[PDB]
DNA sequence: TGAGCGGCCTCGGCACCATGTGACTTA
DNA sequence: TAAGTCACATGGTGCCGAGGCCGCTCA
């Protein structure tokens, strides 16, 4: 239960310098994590330019709970339009200090990411990827469940959720073949097809992977401590111009 | 005018109903103002039911209000303790209906918050605190201590609503002084009595002759 | 009543009807052909068997509105299948539970001074049997 | 009825205390407070019936709740409102 | 002995029986009281003429009905109100504000398994239920017919038994329990309660309607529904029932008129207009179109959410809204059971549908059935493209 | 419902500034025999291990409380 | 941490059976007649 | 002193009651 | 100006699945 | 020691009756 809030950033700020004024600033050391992963390693997602950089900020006291484990995420490309963003999680009055410095040191312009519908839809696409050390992609299935909130007159319809078991997920991207987007491609046409609805136009208010996560319109909430690179991926992409 | 300290004078029936027509016509100055509350508060022979009148109906200020008007009526505020007894003891209703007129119109901030810890004025002195907290750098964590300290206090009744509120307007204004959230979580979850708290209303009868007196009030100011 | 055929059987089904529940539609179709239904023969024998019985409802219900029309009873109650009957020949509560075209049950509920028990149980006998022979005998013992 | 106390009363009267130190009543607990009250204030009033000033320190001191006059007026600190506290500790 | 008459005075308090009479307006008053008077009598003294001129001019001053509310709680009857008088008011209530109540269906099950067409005698029934439910526990029935619809509504009220509490000689009342007979239905309405002594009625209703053969009430719906009109729409013995949504055409029968009718008018020969539906998938890949084929669409998903061109008369109110349904569709895709749980949750779901099919959210060429209002307020799981309820 | 309200109810049990001072002491007295008693059973149900408190755990707590008053 | 890390690979292990035990009920379910 | 009608001891009579089903429907199984 | 019905809405009690962790077993 | 099965105790979503204030609202 860590819901990250997303920020994204105007400037391509470099961390690892500079971050001597936020430790004086803050009386602590804070854990910086230098990372420089290639997420599209899939060869019909893209073969070059794909290197992000990583940073893990991390504001190290004690590990009991998120009171002292409010985490910082940035990621960032420079061969793009908008070159960074940032999610933090936790709810230390800290993060927005953090902030506040990032702002007043870098000049950078930050405002609050909101996920469309079909960005949704590939963040939980992305949420199912999970890399391995032996340098392998699997596809862990969660079962979803689509929740949506449609605002109809009288507030005739207040909200109607599409609850998808996980053999039934499974048995959708089987049955479309081998693909490595399975949402996308076999879940959301398969209930197109059946119950007529295009869930990329309904209002879709949060799409819930049973144990693992429940991404929302404007935060993600992840059972899992951090978050992997290919929900980080595909939220740089989403706010791109 | 003239009319209204003439009246305030006099006073050191007809002499009420001449200064209520008068407020009503003209409205008070700040010394005027500063001598009505200072005869006002040191006597009793006035009935109580006409003080809240006087408060609620003949108190309109023209201009500026200074910082002496503001310094004598938090003179007036106090209450008899162990170091002074030979100060009477100001109506409780009395300070209520002040602070509710003062509703109606560093230092002092912590002037306001250490006489928020009076029972029978915690359901005015919340807008007042919370409107001089304007700054992030105003708000302190002995300030947080003391309001969460008078909240989860017994022997109040406004004190868990409306300190909620004030503390949901500091997290909105500072974002920082460690979190006070969980705070919040310790005060009050009923959503009920701070949502009756949050809107507030001002007897906008008063509004509207405050409002007709100050336009018959200065030009440009 | 709208019947379609299964997926993957070849057989009608009762799909939708407009008949009211006091017909059970369901256990006619399902007795029909002893469940599953194929040829056009069947579904018209269900047809006429659910025919009958809207055949039964309306034709009591023009026997008892004739009643009405000619002025031989009083006021009366009718419930949807015109089963469950009470009406007044003078002042007399005569109430009737008749089955299909025949009455199985009757009640003289007004009690007259004049009026006995054992003259009441030979008439409640007496008025069994059809409508057309209720009508008939009502009008003789009217007189 | 006229005597005993509601629960709502209750509820108005211990409910912060209950949320700052983390306290979770059920409705059979509130019920069986609302009756204990009653009890607590027949031993309250069996104990002390008239009041004047030393037996009523006296008695707390032996209640095994306070050890002085400084145990009263910090107990009354954190009970009453300023200008209530302020006038007890006028009147001790 | 332990069946409780009509004269009986149950210890009611007064604050809520005095803010239950504010909502009856005061000509249900002004019948209620002439209608008391006239059966059981009051403490106010007068000759029954004499009670209709007082409330004659009561009624002639225009005044208001709290203080008609006041007479007849302090001088008219000081000590108590009867219970007659307690069920009587409360199915006023019921008749005045059909909104404020939630039903359970129960097709009454008899024998082999053919539903049993339930059939009252009513005084005879109530004499029986009175009886039989004395045996158990302290009740009155109380029953009438509704003025507009064709029900009978029962209204069965148990009375229980009762620091120093000092003294009241009490029969403390619960909650009634109502169970809504309609004239030839095999389903029966009855009110939302699961404790012991709603399946003691249930229960008892159920042995002494039967007399003749052993009848089960087997309940064909969890999820309640307000409004007993509504649910005679839906469960009761209408041509609504089992013609719903897509098929509400059929049970109102608006398309076809008798054969010996004009031939002119025939829908044959003057003919309909529609438009070409597209079988390929175009409705993903897309403004300002033309305002008559825009009407045409509109019409189209009125006709699939409606059954009717115009509807049954804002104009997305379906017949009867529904609060909650579930439905599960099952799929078999290449030997594997594909299932999806739907759930929906609102005032009117598929009014909510509808409104978002008109906003091009959900594509009325490709809605089914079941999601258009077909086999409405039931919720069940779709294998082989049939709709099974759930029990 | 304030620390008067309290002292309100006891006055009315018992039917000037100093009895009202002796009865605001008596209803901070009942408050903190409260206070204690609940204590007592928090402390109770946490030695165990229920999260919430229940009668026969509070009644314990105050005939232990009793016992030595 | 490494009791953290622990803790999560038990979490991921313990929500894997649950998973597991609801996909086969899910699966009688689908055996079942009604 | 049984008065406990809450949470840790309704979830462990559903629990109770979900293993007694898996146990006969065990008992059923031949092995 | 004053009573007044209706959507809102939150309290909270209940119902049920969901969930994270220690204890214990297996390899 | 990594992984698995287990009941267990707490988290949490959904639901609903009670009741309160609000929100105009109309005479």
């Amino acid at each position: 239960p860590y819901t990250w809030k997303f920020l994204g950033i105007s400037k391509q700020l470099s961390l690892e310098n500079g971050i001597a004024k936020l430790n004086q600033l803050l009386n602590l050391e804070v854990d910086l994590d230098i990372q420089t992963i290639r997420v599209p390693s899939d060869p019909d997602g893209g073969t070059a330019a794909d290197e992000y950089i990583r940073y893990e900020m991390r504001l190290d006291i004690s590990n009991l709970d998120e009171g002292t484990y409010s985490k910082f995420i940035f990621l960032g490309n420079s061969k793009m339009e908008v070159p960074m963003f940032l999610c933090y999680c936790g709810t230390d009055n800290r993060n927005e200090v953090v902030l506040q410095w990032l702002k007043a040191e870098y000049g950078v312009i930050m405002w609050p990411i909101k996920f469309e519908q079909k960005t949704m839809i590939k963040l939980a696409d992305a949420s199912i990827v999970h890399v391995t050390k032996e340098n392998i992609e699997q596809i862990t299935w969660f079962s979803s469940k689509l929740y949506f909130e449609p605002e109809t007159q009288d507030k005739n319809l207040r909200q109607f959720s599409i609850e998808i078991p996980r053999e039934s997920c499974e048995g959708l991207a089987l049955g479309y073949g081998n693909t490595m987007h399975p949402y996308n491609d076999a879940i959301v046409p398969y209930i197109y097809n059946e119950t007529g609805m295009a869930v990329e136009r309904l209002p879709l208010t949060s799409v819930i992977l049973a144990g693992h996560t429940k991404i929302m319109r404007e935060s993600i909430v992840t059972s899992t401590r951090s978050l992997r690179n290919r929900v980080l991926a595909v939220v740089l992409q989403s706010i791109q111009f | 005018s003239l009319i209204l300290d003439d009246i305030i004078l006099s006073l050191t029936k007809t002499t009420l109903s001449l200064l209520y027509e008068k407020s009503k016509q003209y409205g008070l100055s700040s010394p005027q103002l500063q001598a009505l509350v200072r005869l006002l508060c040191e006597t009793s022979i006035i009935d109580t039911v006409t003080k809240v009148y006087i408060v609620e109906n003949c108190f309109l200020p023209d201009g500026y209000l200074t910082k002496e008007l503001l310094l004598e009526i938090i003179n007036h505020l106090g209450t008899p303790t162990v170091f002074s007894r030979y100060r009477i003891q100001t109506p409780p209703v009395l300070q209520s209906a002040l602070c509710k007129w003062l509703v109606h119109v560093n230092i002092s901030s912590s002037i306001w918050l250490h006489l928020w810890q009076f029972s029978f004025l915690q359901k005015w002195i919340t807008p007042l605190v919370i409107w001089q907290a304007t700054t992030p750098v105003d708000v302190k964590p002995w300030k947080l201590s003391i309001i969460k300290r008078c909240a989860m206090h017994p022997g109040y009744r406004d004190a868990p609503g409306s300190a909620t509120l004030i503390l949901q307007r500091f997290q909105c204004l500072v974002g920082a002084s460690s979190q006070i959230t969980e705070s919040i979580i310790t005060i009050n979850c009923n959503r009920k009595t701070l949502k009756s708290h949050r809107n507030l209303k001002l007897d906008a009868h008063f509004l509207s002759i405050l409002k007709r007196i100050l336009s018959r009030a200065h030009p440009a100011n | 009543v709208l019947l379609k055929k299964r997926i993957k059987s070849n057989s009608w089904f009762l799909f939708k009807h407009t008949i009211p529940s006091f017909i059970d539609v369901q256990g006619i179709f399902d007795d029909t052909n002893g469940g599953l239904v194929i040829s056009h023969d069947d579904a018209y024998l269900f047809a006429k068997r659910v025919f009958l019985q809207l055949v039964e409802v309306q034709k009591r219900r023009q026997i008892f509105k004739d009643l009405e029309a000619k002025k031989i009873i009083h006021d009366l109650d009718l419930d949807l299948e015109s089963s469950m009957v009470s009406f007044f020949v003078k002042d007399i509560k005569v109430e009737l539970f008749v089955k299909q075209n025949e009455i199985v049950s009757c009640s003289i509920l007004d009690d007259i001074h004049d009026f006995s028990q054992n003259n009441k149980s030979k008439w409640e006998i007496a008025l069994l049997g059809s409508l057309d022979d209720l009508e008939l005998k009502l009008n003789h013992s009217f007189a | 009825s006229i005597k005993p106390l509601q629960i709502m009363d209750l509820k108005h009267l211990t409910r912060q205390f209950l949320n700052e130190n983390r306290i979770i009543l059920p409705k059979q607990t509130w019920s069986t407070i609302q009756e204990e009250s009653l009890n607590i204030m027949d031993f309250l009033k069996q104990k002390i019936g008239t009041l004047q000033k030393q037996e009523l320190v006296d008695s707390f001191i032996d209640m095994g709740i306070i050890n002085n006059v400084d145990d009263m007026f910090e107990l009354a600190h954190e009970l009453l409102p300023l200008e209530l506290q302020s006038r007890i500790e006028s009147y001790l | 002995e332990l069946r409780l008459e009509d004269n009986y005075v149950p210890t009611s308090d007064t604050l809520v029986v005095f803010k239950q009479l504010m909502k009856l307006p005061v000509t249900v008053l002004y019948d209620l009281t002439l209608s008391w008077f006239a059966k059981f009598g009051g403490s106010f003294d007068g000759d029954i003429y004499l009670l209709t001129e007082t409330l004659d001019l009561l009624i002639e001053k225009g005044v208001r009905r709290n203080v008609i509310v006041n007479r007849i709680l302090y001088v008219y009857w000081p000590d108590g109100l009867n219970v007659f008088q307690l069920a009587e008011i409360d199915c006023h209530l019921m008749i005045s504000k059909p909104e404020k109540f939630k039903w359970l269906p129960s097709k009454a099950l008899r024998g082999d398994g053919k539903p049993y067409v339930v059939k009252l005698q009513p005084a005879k029934f109530i004499e029986n239920l009175q009886t039989d439910l004395a045996k158990i526990y302290h009740c009155h029935v109380y029953m009438f017919k509704h003025p507009s619809l064709p029900v009978l509504i029962t209204r069965i009220q148990l009375f229980d038994s009762n620091l120093d509490k000092f003294q009241g000689k009490p029969l403390i009342s619960r909650r009634p329990y109502y169970v809504a007979f309609p004239l030839n239905s095999p389903i029966i309405f009855h009110s939302v309660d699961k404790d012991i002594y709603a399946r003691l009625v249930l229960q008892s209703i159920s042995r002494t309607i039967s007399e003749r053969e052993t009848i089960i009430f087997k309940p064909v719906q969890k999820i309640p529904v307000k409004s007993i009109h509504n649910i005679m729409t839906l469960l009761g013995p209408s041509r609504f029932a089992e013609s719903m949504g897509p098929w509400e055409c059929y049970a109102s029968a608006n398309f076809e008129r008798s054969p010996l009718h004009d031939y002119k008018k025939h829908q044959g020969l003057t003919g309909k207009k529609v438009m070409v539906r597209e079988f390929d998938d175009s409705f993903l890949n897309d403004g300002k179109e033309e305002p008559e084929i825009r009407r045409l669409r509109l019409e189209k998903n009125m006709i699939k959410f409606k059954g009717s061109a115009n509807g049954v008369m804002s104009r997305y109110s379906s017949l009867v809204p529904i609060e909650k349904v579930g439905f599960t569709l099952k799929n078999e895709i290449n030997s594997r059971i594909i299932t999806i749980k739907l759930k929906f949750n609102g005032n009117d779901i598929f009014g909510g549908l509808h409104e978002l099919c008109d906003k091009n959210l959900i594509n009325i060429d490709k809605v089914p059935g079941w999601l258009a209002g077909e086999n409405g307020s039931f919720s069940g799981t779709i294998m082989n493209g049939d709709f099974q309820r759930e029990q | 419902m304030d620390t008067e309200a309290l002292a309100n109810y006891l006055l009315r049990q018992l039917s000037s500034s100093q009895e009202y001072n002796k009865k605001l002491l008596l209803a901070c007295g009942f408050q903190a025999i409260l206070r204690k008693i609940l204590l007592d059973a928090r402390t109770r149900a946490t030695a165990e291990g229920l999260r919430e408190v229940y009668p026969y755990h509070i009644e314990a707590a105050t005939q232990a409380f009793l016992d030595s008053q | 941490e490494w009791k953290k890390q622990r803790k999560d690979s038990h979490k991921e292990v313990e929500r894997r059976r649950r998973e597991n035990i609801n996909t086969a009920i899910n699966v009688l379910s689908d055996l079942l007649p009604v």
